[PDB]
């Protein structure tokens, strides 16, 4: 139940390009679309729901951090857990990845748990 | 980007011959981003700041129009960017690497502005067209009006300089200085008096825009509350 | 339901021009009025109430978001649900459109659910 | 039960000039002073308490909006309910009005309920 | 019981020079050290605890206003209650004064209750 | 029970260089990596968990204070408690130190408890 498990995939040097907020069922949610600051590769979409999944306790710490990184535009590392959301419309629209971690990324090395 | 935009109240018949002129000789990048060298400060910047996002120009026009005592008409001039136009992000990274600090207040400010700085004066052949923004006061709308076209467009079809501003002054440490902003978090160096508004000696009598410190506002949006 | 459900309209490339806050009955509320723009696109007024609607869990997430969209002046996409507010005076002064989603626009397309 | 009744007064074109925060009888409170548009009239002071009167639900949203309008100095409309805060010293010190609403003002028109 | 009470000492034209946060027992505390702008007097320290003393309701509002005043570095008036904290080590390293109020100073006059 | 205790270590003239947020066993956590000015070396990593250790009551107060200290990038003092987190994977990933206090340093003398 940690943002360091083998089941968590992280993408470094991401920059949060687009933000979205809404409500699914009875839970607020926010999705971040991050594009690599290279121009190669598909964007990474990570969503967090206020009252769903095992990542509820960190939702309020990921909403103000992504918004911190979206406004600043700093290069970041996104830790997501795939195949969390099940409502087909939700994955087909936004994503199935769950935003479970955010870290600050520097030029040489980038913070947070690795591997 | 290929085309930048600048909001100026002078009519196109005088801009197409005079253009935009440098305020002074303050080449400091730290002062320009926070506006200390622009109209909110010493008013001697060496850079003319223009935005590439069309919505930012609408923001400037809205801020100046919905102010209740600005008596004037605004014109949005589109300018062909050339090798003298620089994006502030490549130079911020370089200046921060030579022994300087750009806090998240000045990092979140360029992201909101899409600023491009011209080191020299914007020559009249760099402006392609001027759209006369019309302010329907009764409705309260800013809409594109008569879009005149300059006949001096060279049409080389060049691009901006993707490098760093040459001869950047060494950054100053422990600045603790305010960032001047107006309207919907529109930076300084975008206001009317943020350029040389003195043609043939006389000065256009329009409002002096009141600038607020952007640092509390950037913290407010970042922290959410 | 969901922000991207079928019964939700959305307006893209809109800029929040006017912000209003207050209280209705025993619930805080905020309304956003978008720019008139051009053509026949009359300004969209969307209100969200803190303690009376069905979009309660997301009321805060719009509230902090719309405000930062009002302050920054960013072009965004508004997901609103019509005929949610039923008070005649509220519909006359403000609108009956419930603010149910906010998305960041990046010209071309806007992030978030469509259709 | 709304910032639109006949009992609610509103002052448009105002600019929040001064801000004050404190506690009054285990109730946090904030007061805003608008000095603009003085003329022959006095500056307008509006005070909102965290646990007093019927405007408790909208205390937080009003506080955030007042801070936002103070740090930007934007011309705004203040909706106040007169003749509250029956403490004599509190009235003689700050005000007897309750901050019930804040709206954005744009020269021609102002958002929010009128009349 | 009130910020403008007779037991409260107010110091005007005091910019917040240093900020400190921490935990005392089970209460989060924040302390501000303010010095005179024109190099006068002695720089006074005011501390607020999240779960101690009678100033608990205003701890959050005081914390946010103190943070805002520290970011802007504006001349502000502080309202402190002397002799509130009792543990000896806290008085040696910080003040016994409780931060009970904050108001903005606008050139000549300052907002907030006086005398 | 206090950030000024003897068991608490502190490092002055630090600048928060890296930030990380995540979840760990139903507890939201954030870690800050602070580096000595001028680059002497030995970065200090301090983590705070929302629902672990004895430092829950000051978690949020250190979160929004670290973020601000990360935003401004000012010289700050970090008060940490060594050997707080016990999970070996977490210890090797980020740190075992607990973020217990944050102070502002004015390059003359850091404001806070000293030892």
């Amino acid at each position: 139940e940690w943002t360091g498990d083998s089941s968590i995939n992280y993408y470094s040097d991401e920059v949060i390009s687009d933000f979205h907020v809404g409500q699914f069922n009875r839970s607020a949610y926010f999705c971040i679309k991050t594009v690599k600051k290279s121009g190669e590769g598909t964007p990474i979409i990570a969503c967090a729901l206020s009252h769903d999944s095992k990542w509820i306790p960190s939702f309020n710490i990921m909403l103000e951090q992504a918004r911190n990184f979206y406004i600043t535009g700093h290069s970041i590392r996104v830790y997501v857990q795939p195949n969390v959301w099940s409502n087909k419309s939700f994955i087909e629209a936004l994503s199935s990845n769950a935003l479970v971690g955010l870290s600050s990324c520097s030029t040489s090395e980038c913070f947070g748990p690795v591997k | 980007i290929d085309f930048v935009y600048r909001v100026d109240p002078n009519p196109p018949d005088v801009i197409f011959r005079d253009g935009f002129s440098l305020l002074g000789y303050n080449r400091d990048l730290q002062q320009l981003i926070s506006g200390r060298s622009c109209a909110g400060g010493s008013s001697d910047s060496r850079y003319i700041v223009t935005t590439s996002d069309i919505n930012k120009t609408y923001a400037i026009a809205r801020a100046y129009y919905s102010h209740s005592k600005f008596k004037g008409n605004l014109y949005r001039y589109k300018i062909r960017a050339d090798n003298n136009f620089y994006s502030l992000t490549p130079s911020v990274n370089y200046l921060e690497s030579q022994g300087g600090h750009f806090n998240a207040y000045e990092k979140s400010m360029i992201r909101l502005q899409s600023e491009y700085v011209s080191t020299l004066s914007i020559l009249p052949e760099n402006i392609q067209k001027a759209v006369a923004l019309v302010y329907d006061s009764s409705t309260g709308q800013i809409k594109d009006g008569t879009s005149t076209i300059n006949t001096d467009y060279v049409s080389i079809s060049s691009v901006s300089n993707p490098g760093v501003i040459p001869f950047l002054p060494e950054p100053q440490a422990n600045t603790q200085q305010r960032i001047d902003a107006f309207g919907s978090l529109i930076s300084s160096c975008f206001s009317i008096y943020s350029v040389c508004q003195t043609h043939r000696g006389q000065k256009t009598e329009v409002y002096k825009m009141p600038f607020y410190d952007a640092r509390p506002v950037i913290q407010f949006i970042i922290s959410g509350n």
